[PDB]
RNA sequence: CUUGACUGCGAGACUGACACGUCGAGCAGGGAGGAAACUCGGGCUUAGUGAACCGGUGGUACCGUGUGGAAGGGCCAUCG
RNA sequence: GUAGGGGAGCGUUCAGUCCGCGGAGAAGCCAUACCGGAAGGAGUGGUGGAGCCGACUGAAGUGCGGAUGCCGGCAUGAGU
RNA sequence: GCGAGAGCUAACUUCCGUAGCCGAGAGGGAAACAACCCAGACCAUCAGCUAAGGUCCCUAAAUGAUCGCUCAGUGGUUAA
RNA sequence: AACCGAACCUGGAGAUAGCUAGUUCUCCCCGAAAUGUAUUGAGGUACAGCCUCGGAUGUUGACCAUGUCCUGUAGAGCAC
RNA sequence: AAGCUACACCUCAGAAGGUGAGAGUCCUGUAGGCGAACGAGCCCUGAGUAGGUCGUUGUUCGUGAAACGAUGACUGAAUCCGCGCGGACCACCGCGCAAGGCUAAAUACUCCCAGUGACCGAUAGCGCAUAGUACCGUGAGGGAAAGGUGAAAAGAACCCCGGGAGGGGAGUGAAAGAGAACCUGAAACCGUGGACUUACAAGCAGUCAUGGCACCUUAUGCGUGUUAUGGCGUGCCUAUUGAAGCAUGAGCCGGCGACUUAGACCUGACGUGCGAGCUUAAGUUGAAAAACGGAGGCGGAGC
RNA sequence: CGAGCUGGAGAUACGCUUUGACUCGGGGAUGUCCGAAUGGGGAAACCCACCUCGUAAGAGGUAUCCGCAAGGAUGGGAACUCAGGGAACUGAAACAUCUCAGUACCUGAAGGAGAAGAAAGAGAAUUCGAUUCCGUUAGUAGCGGCGAGCGAACCCGGAU
C-alpha cells in the first residue's frame, strides 16, 4: 500500500496561512515565510503577556504619583504612608481612584500624611 | 546464519559456567624467559570481566 | 529503466546528481518499496485447537444450533432449506454458518444471503466467529 | 463474538519506532549522534588497534554421553526399566549418542536399568537396594 | 659453608578501561646456613622490556579420522 | 533544556467486521468568530456532481522548509 | 576568579589544576553585549513583596535627610 | 568527433565514501559528553567515565559535626 | 430507477459486467446440461591406461603430515591365488571392478496465455493509458510528456459585433454553473471593484496595549476586519566554543522525496499457549476453510 | 452463428448478404524484394547472368558443409542449462596471499528444459545401495596473512 501525502499537507499549510491576517507581503501568502514569522511571533506572544503585567504596573504607578504631587507629596512618601497607615491596603489600581475621584484621592493624601507624622 | 569467530575457540575464552567468560593468563608465552619462577607458573587460567558480552557473541554456541 | 552518469560532478552550477534513477528524482526507483514476501507463520498447534474450541464455546452464551442431522430438504432445493431453517428461528435476521457432510444438503443453500456452507474439517475460528450463529450440524465432529 | 470487539492482550503489541518525522521527538539526526562513522553502515565487533589477542591451546574432537541422573529415577514408581523402553517412554532424547546414569541424591527401592555405562558410585548405591546395572556387554 | 638465581600452590590486598604489573602470610615435597630461635622461592627498592601468530630443541604418552602402529597435532619446559 | 533513553497519543492509505450516509446530493475544493491539553476534530453556508463517514482490529510506499534536492507551473530583473 | 608552566608577569594566546557560568539557560542589571552581577521560566491574572541594579528628563522610583570633599567637566582614558 | 597525464557507450554498479549536506506529526518524564587509557591514532573507532529504562536490595547515598591517622604546599629558616 | 415503498417469485443459479443513480427476478451471464466433419492432448571382462616424476588444480583442501580425482610435459603395469580405494605410509580387516554408450520423472526459467491481489490509479504503475515514437548522437547508444463533453451528439440551425479569432443571444440537454483550450479546478503568480488606510518617514516586518472607522450567518462579544500611536523585539535551518550575522543552503508555490526488508540467525522487554517439558521443517492430503507430518531444534551436568 | 456487414475511421458515394453474409473454430492456396540468403555482385530491400521449360507472357534450377544415397546442417530466441575463456572496484579499516567470485562480461553448443545418472562409490554399521531437487545435519567437522573471512559430507525425514 502506497499512501501519498494528498490533502494532509494542504490542510496543515492552510491553517498556518490563515493565522496570517494583515501580515505584510509574502508573510501573508507564501507558506514558508508565514510559518517562520509565526516562530518569532511565538517568542513575542509569551514574553509580552508576562511583560504586560509589568507594563500596566508602570502605568498605574505613573498616574499615582502625578496625582500625589498634585497634592504635594511624591509616590514614595505616599504608598509608604498608606502602608504605614497599615490596615489601609487598597493598593490594587489606586491609579483609578486618583484619575476619577479627586475628592477621594485628597482624603487618601491626608491619610498618608497623617500616618507619616 | 551466524558464524563463530574461530579465533575464539581453541583460543582462550572458555564460555563455560553460570554464563561467565573464562580466559587465560598471557605473558611469557613461549617467547623468551629468564624472569621469575612464580610468574612462569602463574600463567594457567584467568577470566576476564567487562568485555564478556563481546566475547560471548564471538562464540555463543560454545565451540 | 534509465541510464548512465549525467554530467559535471563539479562546475555546472546545477546541483550534484549522478543518475536519473534515484528516489530523490521524480523519475523512478522507490527507495524502501514493497517487495513480494510471505506473512504465513506456523502458529503453535495447541493454541489453534484451543482457539476453535473457544470459538464454539463463545456461542454457548446464546447461539450454536443442533449438531445432529435434521435434513428434511427435498433432495436439494433452497426454498425447502429456507423452510427448514425458518422453523428453527433461522428467519435470517441473523447471518448463520452451516457445517455438514452431504453435498446434497449444503447444496440446498449455497445461495441464501444469510447462510454459508463449509464441509466437515475446514472449520475456522474466524468463520464461526464472523457469522452471527452456527448451525453446527454434522454430529460426528461435534462428539469426539 | 463481535470482531468489532476483539482486542489483543494489552501490552502484547507495541508500535514501531518512526525515526525522523518531527521535532516532537527523534528530530533531524535520527537515532544517530551527529558526525562520525554513523551513517550508511558496516564494521562489526572489532576495536581496530589490537583486539585482546590471547593464545590458543587446542585439541579438536569430542563425544559425550547422554545423561540420566537417578533422582527422577526413584519417584518413578515403575521399575525394572530397560532403556529402549525409556527413550520410547520419556527422557533420553538423543538418538545419535549413548546413555549414562549418575548419582543424584537417593536411590531407595530396587530397579534394573540397562544403560550404556554409568558412574561407578551408582553401583555403590544401586547395588545396595538389590539392583543390577548392565553395562552393554 | 652451600644453593631458596627451588617444583606443586596461593588466604588476602595495592594498581590499571582492559590486557599487563606489584607485594604476599601460610600449606606440601625436598633442600641450605645456624647451637638454636629462625631466615631463605635472587640482588636496599624504584630502569635493564615486548601480547599474539608461525616455527626450532628437549620430555610426556592426551589426540591421531576401520582397527594395531607411525606421519602429523596437544600438553610441560625452553629458544627466535 | 541540545544529543540520547522512556511514556501516552493525533492524522493518511489500504484490509476485515460492524453502524450507517448519498441525485431532496457523496468525496474533493472554498469561507468561518465553535470545540479538544497538542497532533486535530465538528457545526453551518458556497462549489461540485458519484461515491463516502464514524467505531474496533490488522498492514504500511504513512506525516517535509530546507538536501547548489526532483518534475511542473509561475514570478523578479522590465516594458529593460 | 584563584594556583602554576610556556610567552614579554603580551594576547579574546597556549597547556594542566580548581570553582562557577555558556555549551543545552529563558527572565531583571551591566547603554548595546554566551561567559560578569541577581536569579533557574508547569499554564493563566489590567493583584502584592524583594534581589542585582536604581530613583533630574529620555526611563519605573527621594531635585531624600546630615556631616564633609573636589571648581578639574575631575566624574566621563596610563605612568616615570 | 566543440573539457584527453589516458576517448565515448553500456555493463560490474546501489563500486567505496572514517567526508559534506538532508532526515518531515504531537504533548509528558528524565538528561548528558567534549575527560582517561589504547590506537598507521589524532575531525575516526574500542573500553572505561558521565545519561536513561527495567529488575533486586534497602539507607548502604549526600552535606555537617566529633575522633583518629596520612601530607611537606603557603609561610619561614639557613642546621645539609 | 436499479433507490424508497407495498405486496409477490426463483434459487444446483445472490460471482461479475452493462443498463440515464445502487437491479438476485431488464440484458449479457451464473449453477447445471448438451456439444461437430477436419481439431490438439504420455582361455575372457575395455590399456599408450592404471601408476609414477615435474607444473598445477578441484571439493572444507591457501603445500600443510596432503591422500583422491584432473590433465600440460616425459615415462609406463597386472589378471581373478588379479586390480582400485578406505586422507603420508605399512600389516590386518573391510568396500568396490576403472580405462564403452544410452537413459524418462522429481529441478530451473518466463517471451506467451489464464486466474488472483490488506498492488498502482495519471509526478504512481512498464520507458509508453502505448512510443522505443518525437527528440538527442557520426555511431554504439540514450530517450520524453501523455488522460476525462454528455446518460445519449441530441456536437450548437438561425440572428447580432468581428477578415477572422473571440464572444453575446436562440435553441438542445436535468445541468451549456457540461460547448469541444469541453469532470473537479487547490496554490504560487496577474487583474478589476469595494472597506479601512498611507506623501517628516529609520522600519526581520511581528507582538502586546489603547484610541478611530467599518461590519454583524459558529456573531453584539472576553467579538470580526482594518487602522493610528506607545512599549517591546537581531529571519529559518545547518554547522559550531560561540550565528541577526558581512558564515552554508534556499526566487516562489504545488506535487515527488530518506532508518526498510530478509533469514528455521543472535540477544533482551512485553504478551499469549503448554509446562519439567516445549515444538515442529521439507512435504502429503484437503482448500470460500485447515488438518496431518517427530526428521530435526531448545531445556535436562558439569570440569 | 442466425441478421447484419462494408478494419481502427469516427467522412460520403458503392455495394454485399436468410440458396448463411459478417464474425468465431479448423484446414487448404496464393505468397513481390531484402534478410542464414544461398546463381554472381553488392553501400539490406537494389545491379548483372547462365541452364534446361521453350510459342511468348510466365515458371523451375544454379551457395557451402555432411554424406553412395535418401535425408541432415548453416540462422533466430526474454530468461533458464552445460561448456571454452575469465575481470576489477570492493573487504581485509593500508596491501601483495586471501576476499569480492569462477560473480560480471565474452564465446560455443542444445532443448522445452537442461545437466547428471546406474558404484574400481559413500562410509565404519562386515550398514548402504543410479542421478537430481527440498528439509535437517550445521555453521557442526574443517579451511584460513589460523587474519578478514570461507565452509562440507554421512546418518535421518521428504519429491520422484
Ligand atoms: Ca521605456
Ligand atoms: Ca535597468
Ligand atoms: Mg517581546
Ligand atoms: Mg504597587
Ligand atoms: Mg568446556
Ligand atoms: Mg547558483
Ligand atoms: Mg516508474
Ligand atoms: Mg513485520
Ligand atoms: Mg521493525
Ligand atoms: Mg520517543
Ligand atoms: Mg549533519
Ligand atoms: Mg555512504
Ligand atoms: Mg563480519
Ligand atoms: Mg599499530
Ligand atoms: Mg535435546
Ligand atoms: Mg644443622
Ligand atoms: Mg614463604
Ligand atoms: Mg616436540
Ligand atoms: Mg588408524
Ligand atoms: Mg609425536
Ligand atoms: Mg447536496
Ligand atoms: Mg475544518
Ligand atoms: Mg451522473
Ligand atoms: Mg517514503
Ligand atoms: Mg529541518
Ligand atoms: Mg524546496
Ligand atoms: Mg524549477
Ligand atoms: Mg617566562
Ligand atoms: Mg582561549
Ligand atoms: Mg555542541
Ligand atoms: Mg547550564
Ligand atoms: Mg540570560
Ligand atoms: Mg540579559
Ligand atoms: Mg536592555
Ligand atoms: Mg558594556
Ligand atoms: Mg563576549
Ligand atoms: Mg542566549
Ligand atoms: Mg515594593
Ligand atoms: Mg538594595
Ligand atoms: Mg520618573
Ligand atoms: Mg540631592
Ligand atoms: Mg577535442
Ligand atoms: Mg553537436
Ligand atoms: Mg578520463
Ligand atoms: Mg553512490
Ligand atoms: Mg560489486
Ligand atoms: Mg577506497
Ligand atoms: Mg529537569
Ligand atoms: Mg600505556
Ligand atoms: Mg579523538
Ligand atoms: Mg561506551
Ligand atoms: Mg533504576
Ligand atoms: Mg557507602
Ligand atoms: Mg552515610
Ligand atoms: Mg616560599
Ligand atoms: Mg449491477
Ligand atoms: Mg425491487
Ligand atoms: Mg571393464
Ligand atoms: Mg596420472
Ligand atoms: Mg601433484
Ligand atoms: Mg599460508
Ligand atoms: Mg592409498
Ligand atoms: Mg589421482
Ligand atoms: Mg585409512
Ligand atoms: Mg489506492
Ligand atoms: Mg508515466
Ligand atoms: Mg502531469
Ligand atoms: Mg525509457
Ligand atoms: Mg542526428
Ligand atoms: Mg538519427
Ligand atoms: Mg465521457
Ligand atoms: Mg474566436
Ligand atoms: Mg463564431
Ligand atoms: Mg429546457
Ligand atoms: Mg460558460
Ligand atoms: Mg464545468
Ligand atoms: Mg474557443
Ligand atoms: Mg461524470
Ligand atoms: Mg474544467
Ligand atoms: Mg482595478
Ligand atoms: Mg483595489
Ligand atoms: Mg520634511
Ligand atoms: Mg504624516
Ligand atoms: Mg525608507
Ligand atoms: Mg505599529
Ligand atoms: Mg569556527
Ligand atoms: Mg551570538
Ligand atoms: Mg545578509
Ligand atoms: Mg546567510
Ligand atoms: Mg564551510
Ligand atoms: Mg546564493
Ligand atoms: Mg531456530
Ligand atoms: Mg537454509
Ligand atoms: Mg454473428
Ligand atoms: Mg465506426
Ligand atoms: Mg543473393
Ligand atoms: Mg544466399
Ligand atoms: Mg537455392
Ligand atoms: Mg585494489
Ligand atoms: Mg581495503
Ligand atoms: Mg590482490
Ligand atoms: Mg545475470
Ligand atoms: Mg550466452
Ligand atoms: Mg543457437
Ligand atoms: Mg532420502
Amino acid at each position: 500500500p502506497r499512501a501519498k501525502t494528498g490533502i494532509v499537507r494542504r490542510r496543515r499549510h492552510k491553517k498556518v496561512l490563515k493565522r496570517a491576517k494583515g501580515f505584510w507581503g509574502s508573510r501573508s501568502k507564501q507558506y514558508r515565510n508565514a510559518f517562520q514569522t509565526l516562530l518569532n511571533a511565538a517568542t513575542y506572544e509569551y514574553r509580552d503577556r508576562r511583560n504586560k503585567k509589568r507594563d500596566f504596573r508602570r502605568l498605574w504607578i505613573q498616574r499615582i504619583n502625578a496625582g500625589a504631587r498634585l497634592h504635594g507629596m511624591n509616590y514614595s512618601t505616599f504608598i509608604n504612608g498608606l502602608k504605614r497607615a497599615n490596615i489601609d491596603l487598597n493598593r490594587k489600581v489606586l491609579a483609578d481612584i486618583a484619575a476619577r475621584e479627586p475628592e477621594a484621592f485628597k482624603a487618601l493624601v491626608d491619610a498618608s500624611r497623617n500616618a507619616r507624622q | 546464519p551466524k558464524m563463530k569467530t574461530h579465533k575464539m575457540a581453541k583460543r582462550r575464552i572458555k564460555i563455560t559456567g553460570t554464563g561467565k567468560v573464562m580466559a587465560f593468563k598471557s605473558g611469557k608465552r613461549h617467547q623468551n624467559t629468564g624472569k621469575s619462577g612464580d610468574e612462569i607458573r602463574g600463567k594457567g587460567k584467568g577470566f576476564v570481566l567487562a568485555k564478556a558480552e563481546w566475547a560471548r557473541m564471538k562464540l555463543m554456541l560454545p565451540r | 529503466k534509465t541510464g548512465r552518469k549525467m554530467y559535471g560532478q563539479k562546475g555546472t552550477g546545477n546541483a550534484r546528481h549522478g543518475d536519473r534513477s534515484v528516489p530523490t528524482f521524480v523519475g523512478g526507483g522507490v527507495a524502501f518499496g514493497p517487495k513480494p514476501r510471505s506473512y504465513d507463520y506456523t502458529l503453535p498447534r495447541q493454541v489453534r485447537q484451543l482457539g476453535l474450541a473457544m470459538a464454539i464455546a463463545s456461542r454457548q452464551e446464546g447461539g450454536k444450533l443442533v449438531a445432529v442431522d435434521g435434513f428434511d430438504i427435498a433432495d436439494a432445493k433452497t426454498k425447502n432449506f429456507i423452510s427448514w431453517a425458518k422453523q428453527n428461528g433461522l428467519d435470517g435476521t441473523e447471518k448463520v454458518l452451516l457445517v455438514t457432510d452431504d453435498e446434497n444438503t449444503r447444496r440446498a443453500a449455497r445461495n441464501v444471503s444469510w447462510v454459508s456452507v463449509l464441509p466437515v474439517a475446514g472449520v475456522n475460528v474466524y468463520d464461526i466467529l464472523r457469522h452471527d450463529r452456527l448451525v453446527i450440524d454434522a454430529a460426528a465432529l461435534e462428539i469426539v | 463474538m463481535k470482531l468489532h470487539d476483539l482486542k489483543p492482550t494489552p501490552g502484547s503489541r507495541k508500535d514501531r519506532k518512526r525515526v525522523g518525522r518531527g521535532p516532537g521527538g527523534t528530530d533531524k539526526t535520527a537515532g544517530r549522534g551527529h558526525k562520525g562513522q554513523k551513517s550508511r553502515s558496516g564494521a562489526g565487533k572489532g576495536a581496530f588497534f589490537e583486539g585482546g589477542r590471547s593464545r590458543l591451546i587446542a585439541r579438536l574432537p569430542k563425544r559425550g554421553f547422554n545423561n540420566v541422573g537417578t533422582t527422577y529415577e526413584v519417584v518413578k514408581l515403575s521399575q525394572l526399566q530397560d532403556l529402549e523402553d525409556t527413550t520410547f517412554d520419556r527422557d533420553t532424547l538423543e538418538a545419535y549418542r549413548l546413555v549414562r546414569r549418575k548419582n543424584r541424591p537417593v536411590k531407595l527401592l530396587a530397579s534394573g536399568e540397562i544403560s550404556r555405562a554409568v558412574t561407578v558410585h551408582v553401583d555403590a548405591a544401586s547395588a545396595a537396594a538389590i539392583k543390577a546395572v548392565e553395562a552393554a556387554g
